[PDB]
C-alpha cells in the first residue's frame, strides 16, 4: 500500500528515501545508480526500493474526498 | 495515390516535426476524451502535447 | 485556494496531502520543557512519509 518506514531485514530507515528516489526516476537516472546516489549499499535496502509498488495514490484515487 | 492528395491528407491530421510527420494532438484526443491516468479534460492533454 | 485550471500534480491541487513526520509536534509533559531545549526533542530524520 505505502513504502514502509524501515527495511524488513537491517532495519534502515528506508521511508524517507521514498520520494526522492521518484524524483531520481522524474531525472535521468537509472534504478541501479538511483539506489547508489540514495545510500543504499546492502543489497535489502535496495529489494526495499526497487521491489516496493505504490498503491497509495491508486487507492486514494478511490478515496471518498 | 497521388503524392499530392496524401500530402494534403496528412497536413490536415499531422504536423512536421524534424522532417517527420506526427499526429495532431486533438486527433489522438477527442473533446469528449480525458488522460486515463489523471481524467484532466484533453484541452490540458493537447496543450501539452503540443 | 488558489490553483491551475488543470493541477494534474497533486502538489498543486492539495496541501498537506502527504503527511511527513515534520508535522509532529512534542507537548512538553511537566518541567520538560525546561530541561529539554526547544528542538532537542523532535523525530530524527524529518522527512519519513
Ligand atoms: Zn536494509
Amino acid at each position: 500500500m505505502i513504502i514502509p518506514v524501515r527495511c524488513f531485514t537491517c532495519g534502515k530507515i528506508v521511508g524517507n528515501k521514498w520520494e526522492a528516489y521518484l524524483g531520481l526516476l522524474q531525472a535521468e537516472y537509472t534504478e541501479g545508480d538511483a539506489l547508489d546516489a540514495l545510500g543504499l549499499k546492502r543489497y535489502c535496502c535496495r529489494r526495499m526500493l526497487l521491489a516496493h509498488v505504490d498503491l497509495i495514490e491508486k487507492l486514494l484515487n478511490y478515496a471518498p474526498l | 495515390i497521388d503524392s499530392v492528395a496524401v500530402l494534403r491528407g496528412i497536413q490536415k491530421v499531422a504536423m512536421l516535426v524534424q522532417g517527420n510527420w506526427v499526429v495532431k494532438s486533438d486527433i489522438l484526443y477527442p473533446k469528449d476524451s480525458s488522460s486515463p491516468h489523471s481524467g484532466v479534460p484533453a484541452e490540458v492533454l493537447c496543450r501539452g502535447r503540443d | 485556494p488558489h490553483a491551475a485550471k488543470d493541477s494534474s500534480d497533486p502538489n498543486e491541487l492539495y496541501v498537506n496531502h502527504k503527511v511527513y513526520t515534520r508535522h509532529m509536534t512534542w507537548i512538553p509533559l511537566g518541567n520538560q520543557a525546561d530541561l529539554f531545549p526547544e528542538g532537542t526533542i523532535r523525530p530524527v530524520h524529518d522527512d519519513i512519509l
